[PDB]
């Protein structure tokens, strides 16, 4: 058969690669880790090095204790039995402060006190994080686009477990820690706010949540499509362009009547994604602050 | 609009409809404006403008590239009309593998290697490749080299590595002569006891385009070869035996 | 018209049925065989839905609907106005999708490229094919299969949805989103990269591959590379469709039942069954 580059006939190998310096303080890079064999077939094989700074190892400890404080809030809830613990273990949830506690930190710790600690060390961590995603850009002299990005991810997860909750009055509204209890919360969402179907925020969120495995697809089915004239190499592809991109434009031009450049494929892929969580979060942010029910706005306003 | 959800979902909407506009143009950068046939400026280019041009500085003192522009294949198209209105194909007036037409079109890149972070080539034979050997996968080093006809085209001498990326780009073939030529590697099939090109046939194989110095590639030679490999698949195959 | 670097490449050949006959473009359209088979079904399809408007007394493009076959029908044929219409569009809409991934297998056949953006589509095709052909045909009826209206699909997903209690506990439907969710992560991230290297902070030069997997080791610890990305972004995104055919396959068929209960296998697993506390003791 003709040979499709999903997974790779030879592997090489050399001398592991340490990274481009430009300013970056390299007493926080850590060594390269080990080579994994296995990825090497579908990407590289090269673990590490990684950048741990103060503020990565903020985000990494403050992550850690997130998930620490779930976990004993878990073990607890499984009366210390590890059998119940793996057992249970997606039936476990700890859930946020009553109606009763508002906005306050007066709630015990069994009853909304933990929900709270953790939910600090979550917005310690992402923040932290957020804040990695900019600085290791500025290092290296390179646009601030993922930290944008990140930041219309954020948006959603913020609305949903601080914006909204303050909006509405109470941690209650927030989003329990539970593999079961937060999808039974997404349902139950729905059902108090008239069908999230109605919502015309969650139809364009779909619409792009749909359309980045659309564009995904098409994108990553034509690098790889080009892959023959070097496609993938993208960045020297916008500096000069090559019959890699050329056949690539016009597959679409031909296909559809119209196309893309190779940096401009780029934008229509940031964009795509980005608006998935920010139509989302606003989705969110109107539901029973502004709107109680969707089908009900909905019949008011086309 | 009274509520705010009417104003989000209408303000969303003009958004949209402007960021779908600067998109669009943004991807006018290049291939615009739009061409009749002839090589002359369209009548109906659309109802999307030029962007205003952006100018990337490269690295590695290569200049800047400024897009949209003057825009010229910078090479001669060895091509006809074979009808006398706009819509259908054009007949190679020559051999379309040899003059690069179809799908043996190469574009004319710069005529230097593509340099990595640090400004050394990118690709290198694994020969000269500090450190680079196969870590898995079958060796291809020694194995001949089969076109579509049943033929041996030659022997495999080396794979010419990407560095930083740490992959295989291209097979060093030696050809009966003793000369040899870089086949891409996505063009071919690394059998346990041979490598297999389906795209060409073993007479067509002297015919790949030959790089001016035998320690690297530029990215306009890249073109040409990878252009011929993949003109193959439609102009090899009266010489393609089954399979 | 025709991109300035185009022309080289509108050479003869690639047609897979009717040689020269139909190797043209209209416009930066390729046209080609499976091109007039598209033309073909669409527009069929299209009067069809047009006319099964007038039936229903509507041209409201949110009100129009053309609904399946009642379920008492089975897997026979209906009227019109009552169900073969739906099925007679299903033919049309299958037809013009499967042309067009063939017109596209056309298209790389004359630009010498793989075909993969084809293939890939054929996973689309196939999810399609699940709700309107496979589901119906494995349960025995059309009326199983969503109409096509704007909001009435949407009312078909919630109840058939509703159907198996909160369909989130579906579990091929948990991977199904996950791979969804991870794929527009992906796409994010890939955008932003190569975007930030092509546009780096004012004044500067491009960056370069080597900035790319820096800064994604700097920041998570490895890079996938650029061929990496693209092979991944493709594999996320036909996954979270191939999940997507599975948990509807199954549902309806192999499970019927409440989506929730099936959770209940690895629960009531013997050696922790019976103990006391937890959730569930
Ligand atoms: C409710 C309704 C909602 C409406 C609006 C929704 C959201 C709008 C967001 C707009 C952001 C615009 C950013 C910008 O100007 O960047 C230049 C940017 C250049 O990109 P580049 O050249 O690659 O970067 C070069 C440098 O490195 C330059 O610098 P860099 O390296 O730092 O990065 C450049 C750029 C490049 O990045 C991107 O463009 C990727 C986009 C991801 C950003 C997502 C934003 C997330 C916001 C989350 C908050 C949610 C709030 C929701 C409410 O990123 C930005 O400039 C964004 C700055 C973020 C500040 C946010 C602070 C808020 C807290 O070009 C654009 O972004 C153009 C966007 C055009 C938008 C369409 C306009 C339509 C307006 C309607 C009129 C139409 C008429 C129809 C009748
Ligand atoms: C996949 C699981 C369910 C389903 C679940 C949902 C849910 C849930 C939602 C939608 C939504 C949409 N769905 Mg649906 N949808 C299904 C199957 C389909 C099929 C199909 C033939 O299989 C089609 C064509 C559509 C089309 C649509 C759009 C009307 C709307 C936006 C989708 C989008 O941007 O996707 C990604 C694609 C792109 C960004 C590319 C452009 C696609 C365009 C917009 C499709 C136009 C369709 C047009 C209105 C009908 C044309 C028929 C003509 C005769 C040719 N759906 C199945 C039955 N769909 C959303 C909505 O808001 O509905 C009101 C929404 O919330
Ligand atoms: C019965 C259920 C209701 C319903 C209830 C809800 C509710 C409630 C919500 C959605 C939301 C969404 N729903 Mg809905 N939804 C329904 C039906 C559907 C259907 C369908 C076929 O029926 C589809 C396709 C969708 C699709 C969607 C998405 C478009 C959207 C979520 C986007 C996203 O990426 O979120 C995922 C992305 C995030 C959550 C971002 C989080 C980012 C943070 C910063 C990450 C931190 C990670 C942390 C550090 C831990 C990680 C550890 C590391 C791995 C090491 N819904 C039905 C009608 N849906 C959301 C929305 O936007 O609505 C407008 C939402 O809030
Ligand atoms: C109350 C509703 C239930 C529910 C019930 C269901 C049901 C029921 C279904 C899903 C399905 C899905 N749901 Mg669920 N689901 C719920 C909650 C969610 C949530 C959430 C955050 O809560 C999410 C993220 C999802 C996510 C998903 C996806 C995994 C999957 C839909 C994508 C898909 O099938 O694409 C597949 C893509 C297609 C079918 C696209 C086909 C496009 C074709 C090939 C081309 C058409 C071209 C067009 C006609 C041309 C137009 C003309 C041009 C534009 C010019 N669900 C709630 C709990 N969900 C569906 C699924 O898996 O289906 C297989 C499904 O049937
Ligand atoms: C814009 C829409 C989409 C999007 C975008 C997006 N997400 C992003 C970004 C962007 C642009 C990032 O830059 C950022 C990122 O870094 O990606 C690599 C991120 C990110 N998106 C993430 C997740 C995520 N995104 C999601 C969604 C989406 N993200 C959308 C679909 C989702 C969901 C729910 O669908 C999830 C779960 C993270 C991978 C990353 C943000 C990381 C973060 O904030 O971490 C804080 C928490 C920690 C640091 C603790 C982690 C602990 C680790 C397991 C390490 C263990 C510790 C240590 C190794 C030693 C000890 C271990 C033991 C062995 C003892
Ligand atoms: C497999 C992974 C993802 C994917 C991939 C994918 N889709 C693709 C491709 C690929 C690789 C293409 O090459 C092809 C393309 O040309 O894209 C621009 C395509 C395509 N994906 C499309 C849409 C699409 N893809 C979707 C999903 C996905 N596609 C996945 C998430 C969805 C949804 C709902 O999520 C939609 C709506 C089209 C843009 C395009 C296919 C165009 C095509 O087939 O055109 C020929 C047909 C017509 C022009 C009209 C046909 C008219 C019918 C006879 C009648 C209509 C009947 C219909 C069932 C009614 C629906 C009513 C709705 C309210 C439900
Ligand atoms: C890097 O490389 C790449 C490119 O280039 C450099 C590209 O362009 C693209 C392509 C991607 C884009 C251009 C980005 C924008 C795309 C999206 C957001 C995806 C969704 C696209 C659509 C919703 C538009 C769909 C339009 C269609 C399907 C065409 C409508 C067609 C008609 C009305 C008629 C078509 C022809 C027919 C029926 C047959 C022949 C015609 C006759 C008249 C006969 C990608 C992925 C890429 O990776
Ligand atoms: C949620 C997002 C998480 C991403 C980050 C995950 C956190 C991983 C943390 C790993 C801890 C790192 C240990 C390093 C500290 C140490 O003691 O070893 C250092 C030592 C050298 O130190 P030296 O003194 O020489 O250097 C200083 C001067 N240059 O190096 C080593 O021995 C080990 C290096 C290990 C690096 C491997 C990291 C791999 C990460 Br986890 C990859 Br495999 C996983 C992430 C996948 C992608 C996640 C996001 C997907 C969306
Ligand atoms: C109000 C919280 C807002 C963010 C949503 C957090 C809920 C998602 C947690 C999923 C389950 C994690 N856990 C603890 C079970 O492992
Ligand atoms: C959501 C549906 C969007 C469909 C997009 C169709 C755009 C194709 C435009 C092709 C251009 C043809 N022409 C003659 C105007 O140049
Ligand atoms: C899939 C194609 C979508 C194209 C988006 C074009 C949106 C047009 C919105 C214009 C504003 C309309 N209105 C009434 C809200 O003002
Ligand atoms: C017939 C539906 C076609 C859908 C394509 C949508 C095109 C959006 C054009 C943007 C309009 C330009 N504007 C007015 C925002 O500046
Ligand atoms: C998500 C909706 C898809 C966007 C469709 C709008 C783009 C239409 C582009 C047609 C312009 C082509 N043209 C004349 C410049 O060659
Ligand atoms: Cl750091
Ligand atoms: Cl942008
Ligand atoms: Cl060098
Ligand atoms: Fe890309
Ligand atoms: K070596």
């Amino acid at each position: 058969a003709e040979y499709q580059n999903i997974f790779s006939q030879v592997q090489v190998r050399g001398p592991a690669d340490l990274g481009m310096t430009e300013d970056v303080n390299l007493a926080n890079r850590s060594g390269v880790g080990p080579f994994s064999t296995l990825l090497g077939w579908f990407g590289n094989a090269q673990l590490g090095p990684i950048y741990l700074g103060s503020l990565g190892v903020l985000s990494l400890f403050s992550g850690l204790m997130w998930f620490f404080t779930i976990g004993i809030w878990f073990w607890y809830q499984a009366g210390w039995n590890p059998a119940v613990f793996l057992r249970d273990l997606f039936f476990f949830s700890l859930e946020p402060p009553a109606p009763e506690y508002g906005l306050s930190f007066a709630a015990p710790l069994k009853e909304g006190g933990l929900w709270l600690i953790a939910s600090f060390f979550m917005f310690v961590a992402v923040w932290s994080w957020w804040g990695r995603t900019y600085l290791r850009a500025q290092a290296l002299g390179m646009g601030k686009h993922t930290a944008w990005a990140f930041l219309s991810a954020i948006w959603l997860w913020m609305v949903l477990g601080f914006i909204r909750p303050i909006l509405m009055g109470s941690w209650s509204e927030a989003v329990p820690y539970g593999i079961f209890s937060h999808l039974d919360w997404t349902n139950n969402f729905s059902l108090v706010h008239g069908n999230l179907f109605y919502n015309p925020f969650h139809g364009l969120s779909i619409a792009f949540l749909y359309g980045s495995a659309l564009l995904f697809a098409m994108h990553g089915a034509t690098i790889l499509a080009v892959s023959r004239f070097g496609g993938e190499r993208e960045l020297e592809q916008i500096a000069d362009r090559g019959t890699a991109a050329e056949r690539a434009a016009l597959f679409w031009r031909w296909t559809m009547g119209f196309n893309a450049t190779m940096e401009g494929i780029h934008r229509w892929a940031i964009w795509m994604a980005v608006l998935v969580t920010l139509t989302g979060g606003i989705g969110i942010l109107l539901s029973g602050t502004v709107v109680d029910n969707w089908y009900v706005w909905g019949q008011n306003h086309g | 609009n009274f509520d705010l959800a009417s104003l989000a979902i209408y303000s969303f909407w003009i958004f949209l409809a402007g960021l779908i506009y600067y998109l669009q143009t943004e991807n006018m950068r290049e291939g615009y404006p739009l061409e009749n046939e002839d090589g002359t400026p369209a009548a109906n280019q659309g109802p999307f403008p030029l962007p205003k041009p952006k100018t990337f500085i490269l690295p590695h003192g290569r200049g800047t590239l400024t897009v949209p522009g003057p825009e010229s294949e910078d090479r001669p198209i060895a091509l006809a009309r074979t009808a006398v209105s706009e819509g259908f194909p054009h007949a190679p007036t020559g051999d379309p593998m040899k003059d690069g037409v179809g799908p043996a079109s190469w574009v004319a890149r710069r005529d230097l290697p593509e340099l990595d972070g640090h400004g050394h080539n990118k690709i290198k034979p694994m020969k000269a490749a500090a450190g680079f050997h196969v870590s898995a996968g079958k060796n291809p080093i020694g194995l001949p080299v089969r076109g579509c006809d049943l033929e041996i085209a030659g022997k495999v001498v080396d794979i010419w590595v990407d560095i930083p990326e740490q992959m295989a780009r291209f097979l060093e073939v030696e050809l009966k002569d003793g000369s040899t030529r870089l086949l891409p590697m996505q063009m071919v099939k690394v059998q346990s006891n041979r490598v297999h090109v389906n795209a060409l046939s073993s007479d067509l194989f002297a015919g790949i385009p030959t790089i001016k110095s035998p320690t690297e590639v530029t990215l306009l030679e890249e073109d040409k070869i990878c252009g011929y490999v993949a003109g193959g698949l439609m102009y090899a195959a009266p010489k393609r035996k089954s399979v | 018209a025709l991109l300035s670097f185009e022309r080289k490449y509108r050479v003869p050949g690639g047609t897979l049925v009717g040689g020269n006959l139909f190797d043209f473009w209209v416009g930066p359209f390729y046209v080609g065989f499976f091109g007039v088979a598209t033309f073909f079904f669409a527009a069929l399809g299209i009067i069809l839905i047009a006319w099964s408007a007038v039936l229903q007394g509507t041209w409201n493009p949110q009100l129009i609907s053309v609904y399946p076959p009642a379920l008492e029908y089975g897997l026979g044929g209906a009227p019109l106005a009552k169900g073969g219409l739906w099925q007679i569009i299903t033919i049309c809409a299958t037809g013009a999708f499967v042309s067009w991934a063939l017109r596209e297998v056309e298209i790389c056949r004359k630009l010498g490229i793989g075909y993969h953006i084809p293939f890939a589509f054929a996973f689309a095709i196939l999810a399609y094919l699940t709700l309107v052909l496979f589901r119906p045909v494995m349960m025995g009826a059309w009326g199983y299969a969503f109409p096509y209206g704007i909001w009435t699909h949407l009312d078909w997903v919630s109840n058939t949805g509703y159907t198996y209690g909160n369909f989130h506990y579906n579990p091929a439907h948990m991977i199904a989103i996950s791979f969804f969710f991870t794929n527009a992560l992906a796409l994010a991230l890939h955008g932003a990269l190569v975007l930030s290297a092509a546009n780096p902070e004012k004044g500067k030069e491009m960056r370069t591959p080597d900035h790319e997997d820096t800064f994604f080791r700097d920041l998570v610890g490895y890079s996938i590379g650029t061929l990496g990305i693209h092979r991944l972004g493709l594999l996320l995104s036909l996954s979270a469709v191939f999940f997507s055919a599975l948990c509807m396959i199954i549902t309806g068929t192999i499970w019927f039942d409440q989506w929730v209960d099936w959770w209940q296998w690895w629960v009531k697993l013997p050696w922790w069954a019976n103990i006391p506390g937890g959730i569930n003791g």
